[PDB]
């Protein structure tokens, strides 16, 4: 608590370097965090240019499969579907929080027309493929990155917030209870010019 | 998963075996995201730029907690003859992130 | 506490000091002298060069500056994990975990100071070279490359 | 008379003696007796002691006791960090020496005395039940390296019995601690 | 505070005391006694078999046992935020304030023996039944829940 | 701190204070009087009709009232991101900044009380007339150029 | 006794000096002979001592200490996202700002105090290393925004003379100072 005993005083003075370390481990652990999301920035924005070329290639294939064979048959052809549905968010641990991973679709083993009827189409359902699994890398880079950049300015916050507040708030009541203590000291000091004043003014000149 | 971006492009998707949608309007965008972000569809949507640029905002108000349907604010095709300006999207993204921004 | 009056009046006259710690004392290790808050004023004017030996004071600075960088990685690695530690973050980790047992945990017998030099050289050699900034070249190429 | 060790009877008995058991407040505040702060006592009577816990309780007992002694030490290192963010963020090995030391400070140390057993204590019982901690310990970080949960390392139906340990008869001890050895042995092989 | 010298003095005579909390108090409270820094020393002579009931002292202890660590669970909340506890720390979190509002919390009613005993084992029901470290398997067994 | 016995003692005789402040003076404005833990406890005399121009007391209170929630909308951006704040927040933040650039930092001359009042309506032109609560609308009609 | 200030004896000490002067044992670690830090100290008599500098070292002097003092704020001011990123990754017109402000400590502040010509600096000889940095400073911020990099202007032989610039006798320095400014202005045109 804060009723001021000399104890109190020294507990304070170890809570102000537990408060004083915390802070530069707190640093360490945003610089050693800030590296590694200097790591994650560069190779999101490379599957992102990975996802850039599979998708100038995709919509090609697209665009050529609907131009020259019917938009009525890629339809008919898109129609007919494979289950469609596979993605699951899996379990990823980052700095204590648990992010979701999504691994791939996958019926792609399970493909309609072993005879490809049209042919430019069927480049098309090999292209959006690719592009959905360029997709899902994207997605299972960038979230990580997110959760990393917010991790990193939370610690910002929560440093900012220590020191700014628990810093001058614990100096303060420390210069409080060395106050009080100084302050009873000092009385001391007096009754004991009093209790030396009256030995002597007795002792030195009764009757 | 699920993609909106245009009828014409979302057929591409089907074909793909991925559900797909399509607006034209940026409001009938998040008229579709807000659609399957109700149905909740597998966990993952990709939005096209071209309609919502950061599209963040119907689950952060719907779905605040657990994360879940993954936003992607995707490139369009008429838009990618130009390829998206990934190092200007990626400038963007710190920015919005840890607020400062610098240069790679 | 420095601040009671007798260490604080004690080592207002004094020329540094050496303090035990109680918990090098409590992991076991004698004698438990901690070095990062330990000082000499004097051992500046007292070694190298004839007096004990050339690279006296330059291990001596080395050795201070990676057991005290070693201090703060361990603290460190109780939260980040062991893996998402660089190599070089992890030799201070051995270098200060190895350290504090063989070049402070004497037991009761006697190192003389070339004894203790080569285990403080041995105890480097377990950095790269290179690493090791404040040594000057010659020391680093003559003692470097034990055990 | 204010409940600080900063008096002149307080420091001028322990500049005279040796052996300062210092009791303390929050320990007593919640029901955890005997009330030792372990952090603050201490004992100048241990290497005299040595031959002697080496002749008469066992032969490797000082050297367990010092392991006990930096179990402590380490929890009580790691509960700086610990309150400065949480139980979040340890690590898998961490969060164990907070735990082992968690399950010394219950059923180890804390003693109530009006249990009919357990209110005295022989140190082959206190032998016995460091040794079933540092086997419980030891085999649980070497399980932990090898990959596993630590969360269902945490729900045994053998860390049950070591706290039970200490309950159980001086006279019918060196059965349990033979079955609890076998069986603190055999829980971990099944992973 | 328990430092100044009246307090102090009065506690090293005595056997208890009870310390009527002022953070309670401000909860509507009534009788605001907070249990961690109250005691009375002549519990142990006169409760139990035969004298009051035989799980009597048992229940006191796993009382203290659980609302302290309710209580410094509460600190810990007061950096980590409601979201980031377990569980068997949420129910040891609603132990305590449902602890501090049905047990402590009172008008000017008069409760006997049993009637204090049966509110606190319905408290006690809330924790699982493998925490419950300090009572004795038939008592933990004959009243549970 | 104020809690030193020079600082209460004359705060206790006196009629007021004007706190100079550490963390302006840094900044490089100069008479470092931060307006938030001053105050003059007389002043309602000292201002209004004749003995200043009319509408001194308002536009004194509207100052305080806008530079208190300027400075608690950049205690509160420094937390939270920079961008996730609303229309008037803006105009507040830039308010601050204009405030304490112009208005405090004065430097060497000697403003007259029109050219303070002037500067003072000139800032108060950055914010848009239904956040002028304060200020009676006659004021508004007349000023606000 | 404890890097204390605050304490009563140097608070009535500050109180009635005129200047002060903090010695961080900091920069003595980083080698930066005198170690005089210049964030903490200051001094009250600049304001007294304006004519005897418009009169006696050059007439514009105040104003290019103004400039350099500025600039020392600056570099100590945005050392902070330094810290956060890295002195590689920055703005390229505060990279500049850091540039210098090491070029100033490495050659305005730091002094060798054994060096027989290093040691003794009058007020011509500091005011041409000081008009020459700023000078160089002031053409290259011009520069940045219009024809160059910042590697075509860190990678520059003008950089090693004002890095010399402190070790010349003030019987030959105005001979020197001419040679280097004309020398600043001319490979500052040559980009």
């Amino acid at each position: 608590q804060v009723s001021p005993t000399r104890m109190n005083l020294l507990q304070r003075r170890g809570q102000l370097r537990l408060a004083q370390k915390g802070v530069d481990l707190l640093k360490k652990k945003r610089d050693a965090l800030v590296a590694e999301f200097f790591g994650l920035v560069r190779e999101a924005m490379e599957a992102r240019k990975a996802l850039d070329q599979a998708a100038k290639e995709a919509y090609a294939a697209l665009l050529l499969a609907q131009a020259f064979d019917g938009p009525e048959v890629v339809a008919g052809a898109a129609l007919g579907v494979p289950p469609l549905e596979g993605v699951e968010a899996e379990v990823e641990n980052v700095w204590g929080s648990k992010v979701p991973r999504l691994k791939a679709t996958f019926p792609d083993g399970a493909l309609l027309s072993p005879v490809g009827t049209p042919a430019y189409t069927l480049e098309a359902s090999r292209a959006f493929r690719r592009y959905a699994e360029a997709l899902i890398r994207v997605a299972n880079t960038e979230t990580r990155l997110k959760k990393i950049g917010e991790e990193i300015k939370k610690t910002t916050r929560r440093v900012n917030a220590l020191e700014q507040v628990v810093i001058p708030g614990i100096r303060a009541q420390i210069r409080f209870i060395q106050q009080v203590l100084e302050q009873r000291e000092r009385e001391d000091t007096f009754r004991l010019k009093r209790i030396k004043g009256k030995i002597e003014a007795r002792e030195a000149e009764e009757e | 998963m699920a993609v909106i971006a245009d009828p014409e492009t979302a057929q591409g998707f089907r074909l793909a075996g991925l559900e797909g949608y399509g607006a034209s309007s940026a409001e009938e965008a998040q008229s579709l995201l807000e659609t399957l972000v109700e149905r909740g569809g597998y966990a993952l949507v990709a939005v096209d730029e071209a309609l919502l640029p950061d599209p963040e905002r119907a689950v952060e108000r719907l779905m605040r907690g657990r994360d879940l349907p993954v936003l992607l604010p995707i490139a369009g095709l008429k838009e990618a003859f130009q390829g998206h300006d990934v190092e200007g999207y990626m400038r963007e993204l710190v920015r919005k992130t840890i607020g400062f921004d610098i240069k790679l | 506490d420095r601040t009671h009056p007798i260490p604080d009046l004690t080592g207002y006259i004094t020329e540094g000091q050496i303090q035990l710690s109680r918990e090098l004392h409590r992991k076991g290790i004698y004698p438990p002298i901690d070095p990062l808050p330990s000082l000499s004023r004097l051992m500046n004017n007292g070694v190298g060069k004839g007096k004990t030996r050339e690279d006296h004071k330059q291990v001596s600075d080395q050795l201070y500056s990676a057991y005290a960088n070693g201090v703060d990685i361990r603290k460190l690695v109780a939260i980040i994990g062991e893996d998402a530690l660089t190599e070089n973050d992890r030799r201070y980790l051995q270098f200060a975990d190895a350290f504090e047992r063989f070049f402070i945990n004497q037991g009761q017998q006697n190192r003389s100071i070339e004894e203790s030099l080569q285990i403080a050289w041995a105890l480097l050699s377990m950095l790269p070279q290179g690493e090791l900034k404040r040594i000057s070249k010659d020391h680093i190429g003559k003692y470097y490359g034990q055990k | 008379p204010g409940g600080d060790m900063s008096e002149p009877v307080t420091q001028s008995t322990l500049r005279i003696v040796g052996a300062f058991w210092r009791l303390d407040a929050s320990l007593a505040f919640r029901r955890h007796f005997p009330a030792i702060n372990w952090n603050g006592s201490y004992s100048l009577f241990t290497s005299a002691l040595d031959p002697w816990y080496r002749e008469n309780v066992a032969e490797d007992y000082p050297e367990l006791r010092d392991a006990i002694s930096e179990l402590l030490q380490r929890e009580a290192g790691l509960q700086e960090i610990v309150q400065l963010v949480g139980p979040d963020a340890l690590q898998d090995a961490e969060r164990l020496v907070i735990e082992v030391g968690r399950i010394i400070r219950e059923d180890f140390l804390q003693q109530n005395a009006y249990h009919e057993v357990d209110a005295y204590c022989s140190m082959k019982k206190a032998y016995g039940i460091m040794k079933m901690i540092l086997a419980f310990y030891k085999e649980a970080e070497a399980a932990i390296k090898r990959g596993v949960s630590i969360d269902e390392i945490l729900q045994l139906p053998v860390l049950e019995r070591i706290g039970r340990a200490r309950y159980v008869s001086e006279e019918e001890f060196p059965a349990y601690f033979e079955e609890a050895m076998k069986e603190i042995q055999g829980a971990f092989k099944a992973l």
